[PDB]
RNA sequence: CAUGAGUAACUGGAGGUCAAGGCUGGUGCCAGCAUCCGCGGUAAUACCAGCUCCAGGAGUGUCUAUGAUGAUUGCUGCGAUUAAAAGGUCCGUAGUCGAAGAACAGUACUUGUUUGUAAUGUGGCUUAUCGAGAGCCGAAUAGAACGAGAAGAGUUCAGAGUAAGGAGCGAAGGAGGGCUAGAUUAUUGAGCAGCGAGAGGUGAAAUUUGAUGACCUGCUUAGGAGUAACAGAGGCGAAAGCGCUAGUCAAGAACGAAUCCGAUGAUCAAGGACGUAGGCUGGAGGAUCGAAGACGAUUAGAGACCGUAGUAGUUCCAGCAGUAAACGAUGCCUACGCUGUUGUGGUUAUGAGCACGGCAGAAGAGAAAUCUAGUAGGGCUUUGGGGAGAGUACGCGCGCAA
RNA sequence: UGAGUGCAGGGUUCUAGAUCUGAUACAAGUCGUAACAAGGCAGCUGUAGGAGAACCUGUAGCUGGAUCA
C-alpha cells in the first residue's frame, strides 16, 4: 500500500532531475528525495578563544568561519541519526531543523 | 482545446449586441469604401484591413457602414487572390521551417514542428477543395 | 460503441469478448473428443489387463484399488477405480468391465485419488453392487 | 426565482470576467483626446494596437501597450462611443 | 461537445441535492425548451425565463419541492406501442406516479397520452 | 348384469449444506466412506452390520450433454490507484460520433386500412364417469400493398457571428530546441625547483608504492569531461528530457482587445515520426569512473560484499535498434460541482479576474487504506474474466546481430 | 459427352523414430541459504557481462523504503 502522499520526495510538475552523491558511502541519490544537513564551523575550537586572545597581534580579531551543505542517501541519514522513524499522525509534521557547528 | 497540442486559454474579443451606425465618425460611407480598396490594392491582408480601420479612422468592426464584409466587398470588385489567405499563411510557416532545416538539419523539434505543420495544410486544403475555392488538383509549393 | 448506428461494431467486439470464458474457449479450440466418457459417450466397455493400488493424497493414508483397462472403442489403455468394500476381489484379468465417469463439469480427479478419472460400473453384463453384497452370482 | 440570480448588483458585475455574465460585456471604447499646444482633435481607440501622431504637429499623442494604450504626459480626453 | 439535454438534467440534479431554489442554464436547443414546459404543466418547476443572447442561449429555472430526479436516455429509442410499457417499469419508481416523456409527430407527450393518441415514438427522458 | 373371494411396496438416506439417532455390536489412519467441507491411529451419531426414524412413492438412485444458478460475458446491467486489467508519446485513413437562429422536404420513423399462420401455441365453449384426450370458434408474428402525421433525424440560407476551431495584431515572460564564439575552478599526466622519510587504505589490516627522492609546497605547461553553492512540493517541453556567458536562426503556449474566415471539428484499426540507459555498424578522440579479467584480506568454503589495480564502454559525428517500477502504478475531448490559504506569468474600476500549480479541511463516495476515486444511459479508442503451464510451442512480420 | 486408370506435384489430418530438451507431481534424498526483520551487502524493473546452484557485478530508473521534515 502507498505509504507517502508525496513518494517520499519533492518533484512535482517535472519529469527527471540532477543527482548528487552521499557524503557517507558515495551513492547516487535525486537532488529533490536526499536529506540535506546546514554546517557553519568556526576554524577555531571554544577552547582556544582564551590563548587567541594573548597570541594575535592584531588590536582585536575575527574567527573566519567555514560553510557547508551535506548530502545524504536514506540508509545513512537513518544510520547516523538525523532521522528517525516515526508514527502514523507524526509522520505528516514538517518543521526546519538547525544548523549545526 | 487546441489542435495540435495541450492548450485551454480562452483569449478572445466581445462581438458587440447592436451595432447602430457610427455617427461620431469623420468620414462619408463612400470615403471608407474607397480606403479599403485603396489598401487592398497595395496588397494587405483583409484582418489588417481591419486593424486600420479600428485604429486609424475610427471604425468598430467595419461593417456598420457597409451593410458587407471585407472579403464580399473584395469579390465585387474583383480584387480576389489565388488562394485563400488562410491557406496561405500554412504554406508560408511550411517554407520557412524548410529554409531552416535545410542549413540546420540537426534540429530535431524543427522536424518535429514541421509535420504537425504538413498535416494542418492538407486539413485546411481539403475543406477549400470541397467547396470548389480550390482546383482539384491543387498541390503545395514544395 | 453506444452509438445509434453503431450496431456491427458492438456486435463484432463483444463475440470475441467471449473466448476469454474457459468454457466456450474448450467447446470451440480444444480436444473434446480425446476421452473414453465425456461428449463421445456416457459408458465405455473395456477389458482388465492389470490390478493396481494407488496412494491417497495427503492427509489421509490408504491404499486405493484400481484396474487398467484396454478400451475397446479407442485402443486407448486408462486407469479406473473400483468402488466397493470387497470389491477387487470380484474381478478376474481379461474380464470384461463397463465404465463410468466421477461427475465434475471436465474430467477431473475427486476426492482423495491422484489421477484417476473414471470407475467401475459392471463385471461380466451383471452390477457390481449386487455381485459385493451377493445378491448375485457370476455368469460362469 | 431570486432576485439576485436574475438581476445582479453592480458591485457583482464588475467583479466578474467580460464572459461569464448574463448579458456579455463590451470593455473598448472610442475616445477623442486633444494635443497640448495644438488643440487639435483626433478620434483614438483605447487598447490602441499602434502609436498615433496629432495632426499637423506630428507630436505622438497615444502610445500602445500590452493592456491599456498610454496618453502622453500633457493631453487629455473624452469618451465619445 | 457535451450532449445538450444531458447537460441540462445534471446541472438541474445536482442543485437540487444542494438545496438551491434556482439555476441558471448555460446552452439550450428546441428539444430543451419543450422538456422544460412539459415539467411546468405537471407541476414540477414554477418559472421559467429565456435569456437571448445572441450566443447560443440560457435558461433562468425555479424549482418545487417536488422534484426528486430527471434523466435523459441517450440513444433516442424508436419504439412502438407495445414497447413503452416496459421502458415505464425499467425507469419509474412506483404504478401511481411520475412521467416518461416521448416525442412523436404531436410534439412531446407522456406515456398516458400515449395510450390516448394510440401513437409510439421515440424515447427522450424521464422525471419523479 | 351375474357368480366367487379377501390377495396387494419399494428405492435413497439419518455430522453440516439438508428433513430425520451421539442407540447396540465389530474394526482400529486398517478396511472403507465422502459431489464440497471432511471421517477412521481401541471412548467412530460419518466405515461394516442390527434396530428405530425421515423423504418421495409404482416408482426411486447414478452417468452424460444442455438451460438456469450468473450483474462470472454485462443492450437493459460488471470491471481497469493498490485484488486480473489505460497502449512510452504524437500524427493519421477506414470506421463510429458532431453548434445557435430562420426556413423547407418527405425515403427511413410512428400509425390507419387491407393482405399474410394448416399443425403447434394463445383466449374460449361443447361432448367421452372424471382428467389428460376429441370436436367447433375468435384473434394473432415476421414479411408485403396503398394512405396519413411531422417532434426527432435530414437538406438549404445569411442585415447571424460559441466559455467550437484555424489565420492575424500588440506588449511581455521561460534550464524549450539547433548553431557560432568565449569562461572561473577542479581531477589526472609531464617538466623544473625546494625538503629528506614515509605515503595510501580500513571496523581493523594486507596487496601496493618511495633514496631512479615519494608525500607536501612553488612555478610552467598538455589534454578530455563537467557546470558546485544560489536551487525551491520553483519554471519550460508531446513524452523521453532540459541548469556558465554573449551573438544568431525558425516555430509554439499563455494574456489584452469592437481584427478576418465560417463548420473547417472529437476519437482513432491500417500506415507514418520521436523514444533515458545499456547494446550494435563505421569514423574522431581518450582526463575521470569502471562490466570482464587478475590479486590482497575475511570465511568451513567465498567464486561475492571490502581494498589494490585494470579492459570494453562512459564523450563527439553519421546511422540501426525499440525495451523500463517509460508510475501521480489513475486514456483523450467535453460538463456540473464547498471553503480557507500559498505560489508563477500577464491584465486591472485596485474591488478582482484569466491560464498553469501546491496545501489544508468539509460533504459525498469506497471492502478498507484513502480520494486523479464526488454527480451522470454525453461521445470515441485500448483492455481484464480462479491459480499454474505461459507471455511459452508452431507459423508469420521486422532487425547486421542482440 | 465421358467413367476408369498411368505419372509428377500440392493441400489437409493422423501415426513411427536413435537421441535431445521442457513442464508437473514427487512423505522428508544431496549441496548451499537467495527472499520475507535495516533477513545480517534495503528490495524490485530494463539492459549488458560472468557464474555448481540459488544468484553476483557495472549502468540508468522506481518506492510498492528504513526518510511526507
Ligand atoms: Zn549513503
Ligand atoms: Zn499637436
Amino acid at each position: 500500500t502507498k505509504k507517502r502522499s508525496n513518494n517520499g520526495r519533492s518533484k512535482k510538475n517535472r519529469g527527471h532531475t540532477r543527482c548528487v552523491r552521499c557524503e557517507h558511502c558515495s551513492a547516487m541519490v535525486p537532488n529533490d528525495k536526499a536529506i540535506k544537513k546546514f554546517v557553519v564551523r568556526s576554524v577555531i575550537d571554544a577552547a582556544s578563544l582564551d590563548d587567541l586572545k594573548i597570541a594575535t597581534i592584531y588590536e582585536e580579531y575575527e574567527v573566519p568561519k567555514s560553510y557547508y551543505k551535506l548530502n545524504y542517501c536514506v540508509s545513512c541519514a537513518v544510520h547516523i541519526k538525523l532521522v528517525r522513524v516515526r508514527s502514523r499522525w507524526e509522520r505528516k509534521i514538517r518543521k526546519e531543523q538547525r544548523v549545526s557547528a | 482545446a487546441r489542435m495540435y497540442s495541450n492548450g485551454k486559454g480562452q483569449s478572445k474579443s466581445v462581438t458587440p449586441y447592436n451595432l447602430t451606425y457610427p455617427t461620431y465618425i469623420k468620414h462619408s460611407k463612400e470615403e471608407i469604401v474607397d480606403v479599403i480598396l485603396n489598401l487592398a490594392r497595395k496588397g494587405t491582408p483583409p484582418s489588417q484591413i481591419g486593424n486600420i480601420l479600428r485604429d486609424n479612422y475610427g471604425v468598430g468592426k467595419s461593417f456598420a457602414v457597409t451593410k458587407t464584409k471585407i472579403l464580399t466587398l473584395l469579390k465585387i470588385a474583383g480584387l480576389k487572390p489565388v488562394i485563400p489567405e488562410d491557406l496561405n499563411n500554412i504554406v508560408k510557416k511550411c517554407v520557412n521551417i524548410k529554409a531552416h532545416l535545410a542549413k540546420y538539419t540537426n534540429d530535431k523539434s524543427s522536424k518535429y514542428q514541421l509535420i504537425q505543420m504538413q498535416s494542418c495544410l492538407y486539413r485546411v486544403a481539403r475543406y477549400y477543395k470541397s467547396k470548389n475555392e480550390l482546383p482539384a488538383g491543387w498541390k503545395p509549393p514544395f | 460503441m453506444y452509438g445509434l448506428l453503431a450496431a456491427r461494431n458492438l456486435k463484432k467486439n463483444r463475440h470475441k469478448r467471449r473466448y476469454a470464458d474457459k468454457d466456450f474457449a474448450k467447446k470451440a479450440r480444444g480436444d473434446i473428443y480425446q476421452n473414453a466418457v465425456g461428449y463421445s459417450a456416457p459408458h465405455a466397455k473395456g477389458i482388465v489387463t492389470e490390478k493396481l493400488g494407488v496412494e491417497a493424497k495427503q492427509p489421509n493414508s490408504a491404499i486405493r484399488k484400481c484396474v487398467r483397462v484396454h478400451i475397446v472403442r479407442l485402443n486407448k489403455k486408462v486407469i479406473a477405480y473400483v468402488p466397493h468394500d470387497g470389491g477387487l476381489n470380484q474381478i478376474e484379468i481379461n474380464d470384461e468391465v463397463i465404465v463410468e465417469g466421477l461427475g465434475k463439469k471436465g474430467c477431473r480427479s475427486k476426492g482423495d485419488i491422484p489421477g484417476v478419472r473414471f470407475r467401475v460400473c459392471k463385471v461380466q453384463k451383471v452390477s457390481l453392487k449386487a455381485l459385493v453384497t451377493k445378491k448375485k452370482e457370476r455368469p460362469a | 426565482i431570486a432576485k439576485n440570480l436574475l438581476y445582479p448588483t453592480v458591485e457583482e458585475i464588475k467583479k466578474n470576467n467580460k464572459r461569464k455574465q448574463l448579458f456579455q460585456e463590451v470593455k473598448g471604447y472610442f475616445m477623442e483626446v486633444k494635443c497640448a499646444g495644438c488643440a487639435t482633435l483626433n478620434v483614438c481607440y483605447s487598447h490602441s494596437q499602434k502609436t498615433i501622431s496629432c495632426k499637423g504637429c506630428s507630436m505622438v499623442i497615444l502610445r500602445s501597450t500590452g493592456g491599456k494604450a498610454k496618453i502622453s504626459n500633457e493631453c487629455s480626453y473624452m469618451v465619445i462611443s | 461537445m457535451m450532449d445538450k439535454l444531458a447537460n441540462l438534467c445534471i446541472t438541474i440534479n445536482n442543485a437540487n441535492r444542494a438545496q438551491k431554489r434556482s439555476v441558471v442554464i448555460r446552452r439550450i436547443s428546441k428539444v430543451c425548451r419543450l422538456f422544460l414546459e412539459s415539467m411546468q404543466k405537471h407541476g414540477y418547476i414554477t418559472d421559467i425565463v429565456y435569456i437571448d443572447d445572441h450566443r447560443e442561449g440560457k435558461a433562468v429555472v425555479g424549482l418545487s419541492g417536488r422534484l426528486n430526479r430527471c434523466g435523459a436516455i441517450c440513444p433516442r429509442y424508436d419504439v412502438e406501442l407495445k414497447d413503452v410499457e416496459r421502458y415505464r417499469a425499467n425507469l419509474l419508481p412506483s404504478r401511481g406516479f411520475g412521467h416518461l416523456i416521448v416525442t412523436s409527430s404531436k410534439g412531446l407527450i407522456d406515456h398516458r397520452e400515449c395510450i390516448q393518441h394510440n401513437t409510439g415514438g421515440k424515447i427522450l427522458g424521464y422525471f419523479y
